[PDB]
């Protein structure tokens, strides 16, 4: 659909990934994340979700799991994708992103994820509040 | 505003009824009308308030005399002077008497009995009780007054051990251990009270307020919280607040939230701080809104109605504020149209289309100036807050129902309205929409128009130009850029955002009479400066020798002393 | 600056959003319904840039009138001494007690420091409301990160400014 491959050229994405790998020592990680989620397509978003976000989960790095901007961006990638309908993007977010965030991190992740769920999913706000209620 | 003149007018109108010696039904109702206008305007301190209750009682208006007492209790929490009078009256009453007399007594006992100066209130109820022949009821008030740290506690103890000749020490051990434990607390409390009793002196200073010791007293009753505390810190806040200070309210609410009483008590305190506090504080109010959102999960139906009446009352007083409108609309989408993932999808999609339908009929109703007060959203729309409703309609039409044709039709319709052509979330939603589709034609036409015909705040224009340059550099190639360059506007999306940042009014492409020349060295102060008409200082001296130089022509030689000032400040604001 | 001719439908935060990128800003109080405001900057240079750049720009569809104008204290002083019409004399605004070496005027920073204090950089700055901060290294990261925050929250409606 006539899309120039932006940051995800294999010569530039290595320069991105060697800086995302340093994880707190280098400043400005959030802007690299936030500039890698504007693709809004099928296979482009599928590349981004298969290569950065899934791999940060797979390594289990604590800086990005701790940080609420990471999960806000990983929701905002899928939700602005114009290849899915409403039901499958909402069900994908609530069923397979939000379970993965660890409950010990919820005090930092919930203030950033709450603004997302309050802006775009006011109906599914009670599910997110009951996933992180103070009593299990 | 003039609380002194409102004090003076009631002091003058009462002195007109009193010295003309008549009932004076004009001035009787005028002093009552001056009382009603004052009490609605001012919280009416109990010492001033008592005279109004005394005069109406002197005018024998029993049903109205009871109702002003309830208002007095709301106005002053430490109003034991109004509490005792309301207990002194309503004993001269009808058949409901015996039940009402204890009802006002027990309501004051939950209001004032934990105060150090509360010894008169229990004694008066004891006086009411001793006038009855319910010596069992007199005995119950005796044991309760023994257990609370009061002024004349030892005086009460010895007196109750002689008047009760029939049943004095049926349980010696229980009564004296409660009395001595009361004496342990009152010995403790004597440190703070005497530190308060030696500072309160009206000299129009911080000692009359006793705020340092009141913050000391409230602090030391917070930590040693032996469960009288929540009543005690209420009693501690009551004497400290009466001496408007919203920070004291925030500390009392923070302590009471940490103490975990039932939430309706907290809602009562929140409503009282909403009522008696002055407007524009804007910090405990949004605290109340987010408490109503957080506690919504426990009990469903009544908190929606508390929330709804709160947001309506806060668009009464801050109509220019917009976070209330989107907050109301978030709660409306959650409560009224709720549908989980587990439900079948036609139900979900019909609830979304119902929400789009009510929202569109709301804004279409308000633009064409026909109102429908049955639906609460129709009432809540204000023209400062209309734009966020249009934004919710756009974002719901585009991101949920997912039709781009209908979304573009709404953009092309509503960007021509007066109220929302200069709104920030409408245009910034438009930017996110025409960024989602990756086309640059609408984005170049948008940011080429961003200063001249779409007026946004300069912080938002700077944010849009920075993010659009960052977006264009990473999503567009040279073959698109070199065909995007047109010369009549000298527009180029790489460099034009770098020049248009801080100055909004930027046109891209007889000098001596512009308003940049005339006030050159000094802004605002305009002076036509003298200059030579045909100056030769640009001409080199290698070319001045070729032909002889003419005489100078002058312009503006009359005005080396005239300097003139457009003083907007004095004219439009000092002299109105 | 005296900003005159306001719509009266404009708040103080929305008025801070216009006049902030010209330079750092001590206060932005506006009277209740006189249809005119008051903005005060730290720098004379930034205030002159604001009068140049924002002259006649429409805030909520009314062409605005920018000029000079005193504070709130001096305005109360002139109002009572004009109702008594005695003198109405003003007082000069306080100086920066120069030579001052850290500060490069008309500059904004929004939020451990081992800076090499060299000339091209900036060393000291006024904090945004107020106090004085040693300028850190990472100004652009905090600034760009806050504007991405401001875009994503302003599109949904949590700040009209």
């Amino acid at each position: 659909d006539s899309q120039s491959n932006g940051l995800l050229n294999k010569e530039l994405f290595d320069k991105v990934w060697k800086r995302l790998s340093c994880k707190e020592k280098k400043s400005g990680q959030e802007i690299l994340l936030n500039n890698l989620v504007q693709f809004y397509s099928k296979d482009t978003v599928e590349f981004v979700e298969k290569n950065i976000f899934q791999k940060i989960i797979e390594f289990g790095w604590e800086y990005y799991l701790q940080n609420g901007m990471f999960w806000n961006c990983y929701c905002r990638l899928i939700y602005f994708d114009t290849s899915r309908s409403y039901l499958d993007k909402r069900q994908y977010i609530v069923r397979k992103i939000w379970p993965q965030i660890d409950k010990k991190f919820a005090q930092s992740v919930l203030p950033s994820l709450t603004e997302f769920c309050e802006s775009y999913f006011p109906e599914e706000m009670d599910t997110l509040e009951e996933m992180f209620t103070e009593e299990p | 505003a003039l609380r002194g003149l409102d004090t003076q007018f009631l002091q003058d109108n009462t002195a007109l009824v009193q010295a003309y010696r008549g009932l004076d039904w004009s001035d009787i109702s005028s002093l009552t009308q001056m009382v009603d206008v004052i009490e609605q305007t001012v919280v009416k301190y109990g010492n001033p308030n008592d005279s109004i209750k005394l005069a109406l009682e002197t005018i024998l208006w029993q049903i109205l005399r009871k109702y002003p007492l309830l208002f007095g209790f709301w106005k002053r929490f430490a109003t034991i002077e109004y509490q005792l009078f309301g207990l002194k009256k309503s004993i001269a009453v009808l058949a409901t008497s015996v039940k009402w007399f204890p009802t006002s007594l027990e309501l004051w006992c939950d209001y004032l009995n934990v105060l150090c100066v509360n010894n008169p209130n229990e004694t008066d109820f004891i006086r009411n009780n001793f006038e009855i022949a319910k010596d069992l009821i007199g005995k119950q008030f005796l044991s309760h007054p023994f257990w609370d740290k009061f002024i004349e506690f030892e005086v009460g103890q010895k007196n109750w051990h002689n008047v009760q000749r029939i049943y004095e020490y049926i349980i010696e051990v229980p009564l004296h251990q409660y009395a001595r434990f009361f004496t342990s607390y009152k010995k403790f409390l004597n440190e703070k009270n005497l530190k308060t009793t030696r500072n309160i002196d009206i000299v129009l200073r911080k000692t009359q307020t006793t705020v340092n010791e009141i913050w000391q007293f409230e602090s030391k009753i917070k930590q040693p919280f032996f469960n009288l505390g929540q009543v005690l810190n209420d009693d501690l806040e009551n004497w400290s607040r009466y001496l408007y200070h919203e920070n004291t309210w925030m500390m009392y609410i923070k302590w009471l939230t940490k103490k975990n009483i039932s939430d309706e008590v907290v809602v009562d305190i929140y409503q009282k701080a909403n009522t008696f506090l002055p407007l524009d504080f804007k910090t405990l109010r949004y605290d109340f809104l987010r408490f109503l959102k957080r506690k919504y999960r426990s009990n469903n139906t009544l908190f929606n109605n508390i929330f709804n009446e709160t947001v309506s009352r806060y668009l009464k007083i801050w109509p220019n504020d917009i976070l209330l409108m989107t907050e109301y609309l978030c709660m409306l989408k959650r409560h009224s149209f709720k549908n989980s993932l587990d439900q079948s999808p036609k139900e979900i999609l019909e609830k979304q289309t119902s929400f789009t339908k009510i929202l569109e009929t709301s804004i279409t109703n308000y633009i064409n100036n026909q109102i429908d007060a049955k639906v609460h959203l129709q009432t809540l729309i204000n023209d400062k807050n209309l734009s966020i409703v249009v934004v919710e309609l756009i974002k719901t039409t585009w991101l949920v129902l997912k039709n781009n044709m209908q979304t573009r039709k709404y953009f092309n319709l509503y960007q021509k309205n007066i109220l929302i052509k200069n709104s920030v979330p409408f245009w910034l939603t438009y930017y996110k929409f025409e960024k989602s589709n990756v086309n640059f034609t609408k984005l170049n036409k948008f940011i080429r128009e961003l200063g001249v015909e779409i007026y946004l705040p300069t912080t938002v224009m700077n944010d849009i130009l920075t993010d659009y340059k960052t977006f264009y550099l990473t999503h567009s190639n040279i073959v698109t850029y070199e065909s995007s360059i047109i010369d009549s506007n000298t527009f180029d999306p790489i460099l034009y955002p770098e020049l248009k940042m801080s100055n909004p009014k930027y046109d891209p492409v007889d000098w001596h009479k512009k308003t940049e020349w005339k006030e050159a060295g000094h802004i605002g102060i305009t002076t036509e400066r003298p200059q030579i008409s045909n100056s030769i200082i640009e001409c080199n001296s290698g070319t001045l020798i070729q032909k002889p130089i003419s005489l100078p022509n002058f312009r503006n030689l009359e005005k080396i002393n005239q300097v003139k000032i457009n003083d907007l400040y004095t004219e439009e604001f000092l002299k109105e | 600056v005296f900003i005159g001719g306001l719509s009266s439908l404009v708040t103080e935060d929305e008025l801070r959003a216009y006049f902030q990128p010209f330079g750092t800003i001590v206060y932005v109080k506006i009277p209740v319904g006189k249809c005119c405001g008051f903005v005060q900057y730290v720098d004379r240079l930034s205030a002159e840039a604001a009068i140049a750049g924002m002259q006649g720009f429409p805030i909520a569809n009314s062409r605005v009138r920018l000029s000079w104008g005193r504070s709130a204290k001096q305005t109360a002083l002139l109002q009572q001494a004009m109702l008594s019409n005695s003198l109405q004399v003003q007082q000069q605004q306080p100086g920066l007690q120069q030579p001052n070496y850290g500060y490069i005027p008309s500059s904004t920073c929004e939020a451990n420091v081992s800076s090499t204090m060299l000339p091209g950089c900036q060393i000291l700055n006024y904090s945004n409301p107020q106090q004085v901060i040693m300028q850190g290294s990472e100004a652009v990261v905090n600034s760009t990160n806050a504007m991405l925050n401001r875009l994503e929250q302003g599109s949904n409606g949590f700040m009209f400014a």
